[PDB]
C-alpha cells in the first residue's frame, strides 16, 4: 500500500545476502555428504577419526562465514514502516541460526574423546 | 617491474600503515581488500602463511597459530615483566630459546617457532607487496617507525625485521617525531617548539614531550598506559547492553560467545558513529533465545560510561609535564594520532586543559604516523 523506493535499495540487500547464505549452506551440505561417506566407508577406526578431524577446519570455517553474514545483517535498520524488509531479516537470521545449529551437531560429532 | 619511491612504513602493535610521497604530497596506501591499514597478524595453517587481512580474517578458527603483538616482543629477552605478562593473555605460544623468547606454532603439520623479528619481518613484507601493487613499481627503500621508549635491542631487532623483509631501511625514526614531521612542526618559524605527541590506539595509550630546536627533536618526556585504548571503551558499552538485556528481558547473554561477539561488532561501529552524531542505533534480531534486541545510545551516555577512562588520559600528560620539567602553557603544539583521538570527549579534555588550544588532527589519526615516514622517506631519497 505505501511500499516506497527506499525499501527496495534494503531488499536488494537482503537478496544478496541470501545468495551468499545459500553458497555457505551448499558446503555444509557437502561436509554432511562426506561426514556421511567417512561413516559409511571402509576406513580403519585410526584413519576415520584423521578424516573426521580433517573436517573440522571446514565446519569451523562453514561458522564464521555464517557468523560474518549475521554481522552483516546487524549493519542493517529497517524503520517499522519496512514491514517486508524485517520479516525478509528476521526470517534470514532464523535461516542461519537453524544452520549454525546443524554446524554445531557436526562439530560434536568429529574430534571426540 | 621498473624500480620505484622509497615508503614511509608505521610497523604497529596491531595495524601498520604505508605510505608514500609523489606529486608534491603524500599518498597512504590501500592493500588488496582496500583498506589502508593493515593487521599485524601473521596465521600458519596445514597449506599456507596468511598474512594481514586475510590472517585476521580466520583467528577465530586457528586461534593458537595466528601470532599478532610480535612488537610486543620485539628486541626483548623472555624474562622481561612485558613478555612473562602478555604471554598469559596470548592464544600462540611463546618458548625460550637461550634467553630469547620465540613464537611456537603449527605450520604445515609441522612444530615450527619463530623469532619476534621474524614474525615481523613476514608483515614488513605485505607493507612493501601492498606499495608494490599500488605503484606498479618495485619497492626496497624504507624508513621504519619505533616509540620513543624502545632501547638499542628493540631498535636494532626492528632493523632486522627490515632486513629479512629485503628492505634497505633508510632511517629508523621514533613514532612521535614521524607524527609531529607530518605536520611540518620542524619547519615552523621561531624559537624551539615544546610538542605534545597524544596517541591513544585500541590496546596502547603513549603521550611523548619533544622539544624541536633548530631541526633537532629531543624527546624530553614519555609516559602512558601500556593497556588503554578503544577496546576499553567498547568493553564498557558491552556491559551497558548486558545489563540493558538483563534489566529488559531477564536474561543472561554474557555466557553466549557468538551473542557477545554480535553485540561487541555492533557496538565497536556504533561507537564510531557517535564521533560524527549524537546518537546511534543498533538493530539485531534473535540475539539471544530469540528475542530481537533493537536499542540506541546517546553520545552522553557512551561520554558516562566512559568518564573515568577519558579523563584518565590526562594523568599521562601531567605525568609527561612534570619528567620534561615544563607548565601545560609551554606547549607549542598538540598532535593527535591513533583512531581513538576521533572521539569528541578526548578532544574536548585535551583542548579544555590547555585553556582552548587548537590540536593538530586533520591528518587520520591512523595515518600521521605513516605520513611522517614517508615524507622522511622522500627526503633521504
Ligand atoms: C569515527 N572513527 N573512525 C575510525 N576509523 C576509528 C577507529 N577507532 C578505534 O581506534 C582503534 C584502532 O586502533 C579501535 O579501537 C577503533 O575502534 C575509532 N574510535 C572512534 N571513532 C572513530 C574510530
Ligand atoms: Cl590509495
Amino acid at each position: 500500500g505505501s511500499n516506497s523506493p527506499q525499501e527496495e535499495v534494503e531488499l536488494k540487500k537482503l537478496k544478496h545476502l541470501e545468495k551468499s547464505v545459500e553458497k555457505i549452506a551448499d558446503q555444509l551440505e557437502e561436509l554432511n555428504k562426506e561426514l556421511t561417506g567417512i561413516q559409511q566407508g571402509f576406513l580403519p577406526k585410526d584413519l576415520q577419526a584423521e578424516a573426521l578431524c580433517k573436517l573440522d577446519r571446514r565446519v569451523k570455517a562453514t561458522i564464521e562465514q555464517f557468523m560474518k553474514i549475521l554481522e552483516e545483517i546487524d549493519t542493517l535498520i529497517l524503520p517499522e514502516n519496512f514491514k517486508d524488509s524485517r520479516l525478509k531479516r528476521k526470517g534470514l537470521v532464523k535461516k542461519v541460526q537453524a544452520f549454525l545449529a546443524e554446524c554445531d551437531t557436526v562439530e560434536q560429532n568429529i574430534c571426540q574423546e | 617491474m621498473s624500480k620505484g619511491p622509497a615508503v614511509g612504513i608505521d610497523l604497529g602493535t596491531t595495524y601498520s600503515c604505508v605510505g608514500v610521497f609523489q606529486h608534491g604530497k603524500v599518498e597512504i596506501i590501500a592493500n588488496d581488500q582496500g583498506n589502508r591499514t593493515t593487521p599485524s597478524y601473521v596465521a600458519f595453517t596445514d597449506t599456507e602463511r596468511l598474512i594481514g587481512d586475510a590472517a585476521k580474517n580466520q583467528v577465530a578458527m586457528n586461534p593458537t597459530n595466528t601470532v599478532f603483538d610480535a612488537k610486543r616482543l620485539i628486541g626483548r629477552r623472555f624474562d622481561d615483566a612485558v613478555v612473562q605478562s602478555d604471554m598469559k593473555h596470548w592464544p600462540f605460544m611463546v618458548v625460550n630459546d637461550a634467553g630469547r623468547p620465540k613464537v611456537q606454532v603449527e605450520y604445515k603439520g609441522e612444530t615450527k617457532s619463530f623469532y619476534p623479528e621474524e614474525v615481523s619481518s613476514m608483515v614488513l613484507t605485505k607493507m612493501k607487496e601492498i606499495a608494490e601493487a599500488y605503484l606498479g613499481k618495485t619497492v626496497t627503500n624504507a624508513v621504519v617507525t619505533v616509540p620513543a621508549y624502545f632501547n638499542d635491542s628493540q631498535r636494532q631487532a626492528t632493523k632486522d625485521a627490515g632486513t629479512i623483509a629485503g628492505l634497505n631501511v633508510l632511517r629508523i625514526i621514533n613514532e612521535p617525531t614521524a607524527a609531529a614531521i607530518a605536520y611540518g612542526l620542524d619547519k615552523k618559524v621561531g624559537a624551539e617548539r615544546n610538542v605534545l605527541i597524544f596517541d591513544l590506539g585500541g590496546g596502547t595509550f603513549d603521550v611523548s614531550i619533544l622539544t624541536i630546536e633548530d631541526g633537532i627533536f629531543e624527546v624530553k618526556s614519555t609516559a602512558g598506559d601500556t593497556h588503554l585504548g578503544g577496546e576499553d571503551f567498547d568493553n564498557r558499552m558491552v556491559n551497558h547492553f548486558i545489563a540493558e538485556f538483563k534489566r529488559k528481558h531477564k536474561k543472561d547473554i554474557s555466557e553466549n560467545k557468538r551473542a557477545v561477539r554480535r553485540l561487541r561488532t555492533a557496538c565497536e561501529r556504533a561507537k564510531r558513529t557517535l564521533s560524527s552524531s549524537t546518537q546511534a542505533s543498533i538493530e539485531i534480531d534473535s540475539l539471544y533465545e530469540g528475542i530481537d534486541f533493537y536499542t540506541s545510545i546517546t553520545r552522553a551516555r557512551f561520554e558516562e560510561l566512559n568518564a573515568d577512562l577519558f579523563r584518565g588520559t590526562l594523568d599521562p600528560v601531567e605525568k609527561a609535564l612534570r619528567d620534561a620539567k615544563l607548565d601545560k602553557s609551554q606547549i607549542h603544539d598538540i598532535v593527535l594520532v591513533g583512531g581513538s583521538t576521533r572521539i569528541p570527549k578526548i578532544q574536548k579534555l585535551l583542548q579544555d586543559f590547555f585553556n582552548g588550544k587548537e590540536l593538530n588532527k586533520s591528518i587520520n589519526p591512523d595515518e600521521a604516523v605513516a605520513y611522517g615516514a614517508a615524507v622522511q622517506a622522500a627526503i633521504l631519497s
